[PDB]
């Protein structure tokens, strides 16, 4: 009669392999964009080959 | 652990068992499971009737224009010729024209010489009945050809059903004479008229206005109803006996629980005294001549 | 330990034809481990079973039991995830459809009885579990009147037949 | 006294399943005409009280506030106000306690 | 015990005994093992006395697998749908071929309790009873304590 | 049984009683308004409009200064009473302790109330209104009294 | 004008109607999003996103909860009354009415136009139909006076009669019978020119379309359906029918010399569920609808 | 559904004295209405015959009380105040028992706003107040 229950977890993954390792993350993109393109106001209207 | 082996498998059997029958499958035709030859099949269906077919007109017989038609796109969305057998399929439209205007025919001079007093109008609907979807999609059922059937739509829907089981009384009728032919819808068409009523097939509306048209035929001039027995008039249960008097000389007498019915249930009582359809008449001579 | 009810969203069906009817949407949530009797939940869960949400919210706004606050918090986030995820238009069309409770793992104590002897106190928990249906509530069937009393005795009078011949 | 059977599931449904037993549904209750926080006849809004004593502990406050410590209890009668809203004549000899705020639209 | 099982009236499938008759089995799927001591029977019956049963009757289709398996079995399809499978696992040559001929014999309808062992369709021939068959007319229709 | 038996039996006997119906009245005659259970404000409103009643008897008379040196147990609330809530209620008779239910209490989920005496400079209660008179069976009564009165 | 059965009249009715409502219907090609905010008193800063022409106003109401769609009888589109079943066509700004708000009398003018509407429905199809009437108009009484009133003319043959009680207690239970089916005023704004082809035959009803079409400068007219009834009225009216719990229609009156033939005034009373009186408050309001109401001036 | 609801619960403030004040005045002059009855139109008087037997009335216990006798001693009685009594209906003798016909007699005045639906029509045919 001295019995509790288990199993404590939690449900958000966080950044444990900088917590300290020799192995490091080997990714294979980047975050975002360089340098966005804007394009020109009027490309509907220049929707021909050239002007 | 329990070690062993025999007893988890039959578990495992059990459970298998428990599974299929929680969520049953869809039914597949029996010519895709894996015991089936079609020839073999073929045979023993002309085999086991006490029949002679030609099987080349039996296997015409049992293909339909919706499988050629399905097999011809099947042939054309994957692109694989199949000009060699396809175009000459040779659908059972023929064979069943002949099969449903010889059944019609017949039937119609076996329960004309079998019955002299039914009006035209009456044996038109025995035969439209014997002749109708449900009671051949019945025979035709209980006798395999649904599982010989070539098709789509594997519960075979009961006009193609149909189609394909005066196809094979058509066939048949090319195969062997009208006389085995005849014997052949006498076995498996007449035989379902057993146990039934006539206006179980026939459904008319008005009794009394037939009946008064009947008489006005034989020259009886006019059933004038007298009603005879009657238990419990106040009650919500009645009961009532209504007999038709021509010329005070019964005809009929019928049950019912209002006048109305019984008087209705009196004319179907007279209409089937007068055309020869009555619980004491003849059954039928099955036998050889 | 079995979680069922959870998986119960991520059913995805076929997409219908045209000439069909809509198939009205259903939602599934429960909260487990909820520090309450079994039986008590089961009262509410039988007051909450046909009627539509908002009247469920409204008799448990004024339901003064500890289960009452629960359910209402798992009838609230139900509609909310009902709103937002599942395709439901309109927040009041929505009607209970199944809803009941069961018994969670339970932990044992002792009760230091008056001698030297004692008894297992057991620390109750429970589920609570809940289906929502769009749609109109649909109509309680009204009791049969006489008349059906009466074309069911008649019919019963017409079935029967001669027994043990022929 | 003690039981001589076991009671079964069916003589235990029969009794705690019975109209008696159940929850009975209430039909008492309405929205409020301000704010729509779903009330009952008979008894106050549950937000609209949560309102007035949400303000009236702030007017204790500032009550306490002006009263030092305890015993105090003033012999003149007391008003208050909000932001702007001069004493009028009437209010002379009586108490004013100013919080910081505008008057709301239901403190008249 | 027949309350806690099915039942079933009495009757045939087709109405077979009217105009002719027809044998109610279709086919006859016979699973045996090649090597194995418990399809020894069904090996022998294989050998000897299946080609003479598939000359006896040629309405039924028969096929032999000869598949390896621990039990082997044989499956019977009959007209009207019913699959009903037996197994022949350790059996003699002569239990194998009464449990074929009696596979051939019965028709396709479920081994329940039969209820009632006779099917009459016009049961009545005379007119069926009613309570007012054996009770006289009397004169006008008066009931009894009648007036007029 | 209990016919024609008045005042509910509250504390651990008649004393605790008067004792608990005396501090639930120095707190209404402190803070003018009080959330309290059910039973024990209607007792509390019964005794407190006889209160303000010996209040309107005056100041100089020794047997309310003797009732108001009782049932006040923090003395400062005596000349309150006979200096602001008395002069206030010169003009009516006791239409006073305005009483109203708040819905339960969280805990033990027991039916609470309010009482206020009236005046009372603290933001007022959301009151139970009365149906306007512009709707349709106001109005129709309306048409009905105006006929009436036309009529006689 | 033309020779016709009373049944082929109503089909026909109903079949252009439901052709105008297919033609308003087939005008909006596709789904368009208006911006419809909430400039109410309960909730404040609640703004929609409806279909243009396709959803009510009860169907904005079914976003809030099931008491906005029990007790709002009629919306307020920017500065007018909107019953709650006409879809909405600008962005704008919305606030519901009940019964039991300050200022109620928008929704006591629409409640008795629509009782009106629902006399006009019961006194058209109890009639012999050998006998002839014809809906005349509905005029709006103010709410104060006893009831509320439909003119009808009779045969040329009903010159002489008065009905009794029973005649009159036959018409309550009909009136019953339509208010126990849950049906909806189901309403359309139609241009005169198709509003006077729907009636083409009533000559006080086509005098009644001009009327009406000769106030506004668009000439659009406001029509109503009840199941299969059609009749014009100035305004909205209530959602649902079952809105009404008492009802009772008090008598009929003769105000003949006015004009050559017979108009007559029925005359009824009505209040809603959520204003439900007791009998004795119900018998002398009714008691007070016996007398003859003249406000047409 | 369809929530309670009394008599009052949707008047306005001014309504109320009035609706009171009218159905005060009503019913006090339907009491006031049957005041003479064998001016109306009364059934038949009978005389007395030795084995009938006459209705009779319902009374309210308002108190205690003693009173003496000529000879001395003391008795004590009990106040039965009478306050509006009237005969309601009259049902024959063959539609209760074939016995003996009955009389229906009712006791003091109450509200309207407080019987059944079938009760007032019934005192609204008769044309009186409601009895408790
Ligand atoms: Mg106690
Ligand atoms: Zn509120």
């Amino acid at each position: 009669t001295e019995k509790e229950f288990m199993q404590h977890a939690r449900k958000a993954g966080l950044v444990i392999p900088p917590e300290k390792s020799d192995r490091s993350i080997h990714l294979a993109c980047t975050a975002g964009i360089f340098d966005a393109y804007v394009p020109p106001e009027g490309d509907a209207r220049i929707s021909s080959l050239s002007k | 652990v329990k070690k062993g082996f025999r007893a988890a498998f039959r578990f495992q059997k059990e459970l298998e068992r428990q599974r299929l029958l929680r969520c049953p499958p869809p039914p597949v035709r029996r010519s895709e499971k894996p015991n089936w030859d079609y020839h073999a099949e073929i045979q023993a269906f002309g085999h086991r009737l006490q029949e002679n077919f030609s099987l080349d007109l039996l296997k015409t017989a049992f293909v339909n224009s919706c499988y050629i038609k399905s097999e011809e796109a099947k042939r054309q969305q994957l692109g694989i010729e199949k000009e060699a057998v396809l175009l000459n399929l040779k659908s059972n439209q023929e064979l069943s024209e002949q099969g449903t205007s010889f059944s019609q025919t017949c039937l119609t001079q076996f329960l004309e010489d079998e019955y002299p007093d039914m009006p035209t109008e009456g044996i038109k609907n025995l035969v439209d009945f014997l002749t109708g979807e449900e009671v051949v999609c019945h025979v035709a059922r209980n006798l395999a050809v649904e599982q010989l059937t070539l098709s789509e739509e594997f519960p075979v829907p009961p006009a193609v059903l149909q189609q394909t089981f005066f196809a094979v009384i058509g066939a048949l009728l090319q195969s062997s004479g009208p006389e085995r032919t005849a014997l052949f819808i006498r076995d498996f068409l007449i035989t379902q008229m057993t146990g039934k009523e006539l206006f179980e097939m026939w459904k008319i509306i008005n009794p009394m206005g037939l009946l008064v048209e009947e008489l006005k035929k034989r020259n009886v001039s006019a059933p004038e109803s007298r009603l005879t027995r009657q238990s419990g008039g106040t009650t919500a249960l009645p009961l009532y006996f209504v007999g038709l008097y021509c010329d005070k000389k019964l005809i009929a007498e019928g049950p019912g629980e209002t006048v109305l019915v019984a008087e209705e249930e009196a004319a179907r009582v007279a209409l089937r005294k007068l055309y020869g359809f009555t619980e004491n008449r003849r059954p039928w001579n099955y036998s050889k001549p | 330990i079995s979680r069922k009810w959870e998986k119960k969203n991520k059913i995805v069906y076929p997409p219908q034809l045209p000439g069909e009817p809509r198939r009205p949407a259903e939602i599934y949530h429960c909260r487990r481990q909820i520090k309450y009797s079994k039986d008590k939940m089961w009262y509410l869960a039988k007051l909450i079973r046909g009627m539509s949400i908002d009247q469920a919210l409204a008799q448990l706004e004024f339901n003064d039991k500890k289960g009452a606050k629960i359910i209402k918090e798992v009838l609230l986030e139900a509609q909310d995830m009902a709103v937002r995820d599942h395709n439901v238009e309109f927040r009041s069309n929505l009607y209970i459809a199944e809803s009941t409770s069961g018994r969670g793992q339970c932990l044992k104590r002792i009760r230091y009885h008056g001698r030297g002897r004692f008894g297992i106190m057991e620390k109750v928990y429970c589920h609570y579990f809940v289906k929502l249906v769009e749609g109109p509530p649909p109509p309680p069937e009204p009791p049969k009147t006489a008349v059906a009393h009466a074309k069911e005795y008649i019919q019963q009078l017409r079935s029967r037949t001669i027994v043990h011949t022929l | 006294a003690a039981p001589k059977n076991r009671r079964t599931i069916e003589v235990n449904r029969c009794r705690r399943r019975n109209p008696q037993k159940l929850i009975k549904v209430k039909n008492n209750i309405d929205v409020c005409p301000e704010c729509g926080h779903l009330k009952q006849k008979h008894v106050l809004c549950a937000y609209c009280y949560e309102k007035v004593c949400k303000e009236t502990a702030e007017i204790r406050r500032q009550i306490g506030k002006q009263e030092g410590g305890p015993f105090k209890a003033p012999t003149i009668e007391t008003v208050v106000l909000y932001t702007g809203e001069t004493p009028s004549e009437q209010d002379q000899g009586k108490r004013i306690i100013e919080r910081d705020r505008k008057r709301p639209s239901w403190f008249t | 015990t027949a309350r806690g099982t099915p039942s079933r009236f009495l009757a045939s499938v087709l109405h077979n005994g009217l105009g002719r008759y027809v044998q109610q089995l279709q086919r006859l799927s016979f699973s045996v093992s090649r090597d194995g001591a418990s399809s020894r029977g069904a090996r022998e019956f294989v050998e000897r006395e299946v080609i003479d049963f598939a000359r006896r009757n040629p309405g039924v289709v028969i096929y032999v697998n000869s598949r390896p398996c621990c039990v082997p079995r044989v499956v019977a399809e009959y007209l009207n749908g019913a699959v009903r499978e037996e197994s022949i696992h350790c059996k003699s040559v002569e239990e194998i071929s009464t449990l074929v001929q009696k596979l051939a014999d019965q028709s396709g309808l479920d081994v329940i309790r039969i209820r009632k062992p006779f099917h009459t369709d016009n049961p009545s021939i005379q007119g069926q009873w009613h309570p007012f068959t054996n009770k006289p007319t009397t004169f006008r229709g008066l009931r009894p304590r009648e007036v007029q | 049984i209990s016919h024609g038996r008045v005042f509910r039996r509250m504390g651990l006997g008649p004393e605790s009683r008067i004792h608990l119906l005396r501090n639930l009245l120095t707190g209404l005659v402190r803070h003018e308004r009080i959330e309290a259970p059910w039973a024990r404000v209607d007792e509390m409103r019964g005794y407190a409009e006889k209160l303000i009643d010996y209040g309107k008897l005056g100041d100089t008379n020794e047997r309310a200064m003797r009732m108001a040196d009782f049932w006040l147990t923090e003395k400062d609330l005596i000349p309150k009473l006979f200096q602001v809530l008395a002069p206030r209620y010169k003009d009516q008779t006791g239409g006073y302790t305005r009483m109203l239910q708040i819905p339960n209490r969280s805990l033990d989920r027991a039916k609470m109330a309010v009482i206020e005496y009236k005046g009372n400079c603290l933001p007022p209660l959301p009151l139970p209104r009365r149906d306007s008179h512009l709707t349709l069976l106001n109005q129709l009564l309306q048409g009905l009294r105006q006929d009436l009165r036309q009529s006689q | 004008a033309s020779q016709l059965s009373p049944t082929e009249l109503t089909e026909m009715r109903n079949d252009l109607f439901n052709k105008e409502k297919a033609r308003q219907l087939s005008l909006t090609p596709r789904t368009e999003k208006i911006e419809v905010k909430h400039v109410g008193k309960t909730d404040p800063g609640t703004v929609f996103v409806m279909n243009k022409n396709i959803s009510t106003p009860y169907s904005c109401a079914m976003h809030l909860s099931e008491w906005y769609c029990r007790k709002s009888i009629l919306a307020l589109v920017d500065g007018q009354p909107w019953d709650m079943y006409k879809p909405l066509t600008k962005s704008c700004e919305i606030k519901f009415l009940t019964f039991k708000d300050c200022d109620p009398g928008e929704v006591n003018k629409a409640y008795w136009r629509s009782c009106a509407m629902m006399m006009g429905c019961v006194i058209e199809r109890a009639f012999k139909d050998e006998y002839m009437v014809n809906l005349v108009r509905a005029p709006e009484v103010p709410v104060i006076s006893g009831a509320f009133c439909y003119d009808v003319v009779l045969d040329s043959k009903l010159d002489e009669w008065m009905p009794t009680k029973e005649n009159l207690r036959s018409f309550t239970k009909d009136a019953h019978a339509l208010i126990y089916k849950d049906l909806p005023f189901e309403t359309l704004e139609v241009e005169a020119k198709v509003a006077l082809e729907i009636f083409q035959h009533s000559k006080y009803k086509v005098d009644f379309i001009e009327e009406k079409a000769s106030q506004n400068p668009e000439r659009i007219v406001k029509l109503h359906r009840i199941g299969d009834f059609i009749d014009v009225s100035e305004g909205p009216l209530i959602p649902r029918t079952s809105i009404c719990f008492q009802y009772e229609v008090s008598a009929v009156h003769n105000l003949q010399p006015t004009q050559p033939s017979l108009i007559r005034r029925f005359q009824g009373v009505s209040l809603p569920v959520h204003l439900r009186a007791h009998f004795t408050i119900w018998d002398k309001l009714l008691e007070r609808s016996r007398k003859m109401v003249t406000e047409d001036q | 559904g369809k929530s309670g609801t009394w008599w009052d619960e949707h008047l306005s403030e001014e309504n109320v004295p009035f609706i009171k004040q009218l159905v005060s005045d009503e019913d006090k002059a339907q009491l006031a209405s049957k005041l003479c009855p064998l001016k109306d139109e009364p059934w038949p008087i009978h005389p007395w015959e030795p084995g009938s037997f006459r209705v009779g009335l319902i009374a309210l216990k308002l108190g205690m009380m003693p009173l003496w006798t000529k000879d001395g001693q003391k008795h004590v009685v009990t106040l039965l105040q009478v306050q509006d009594c009237h005969v309601l209906k009259y049902t024959s003798k063959e539609n209760c028992n074939g016995k003996m016909a009955t009389l229906s007699v009712g006791g003091k005045t109450v509200s309207r706003f407080r019987k059944a639906t079938s009760i007032l029509e019934f005192y609204r045919e008769l044309g009186l107040p409601p009895k408790q």
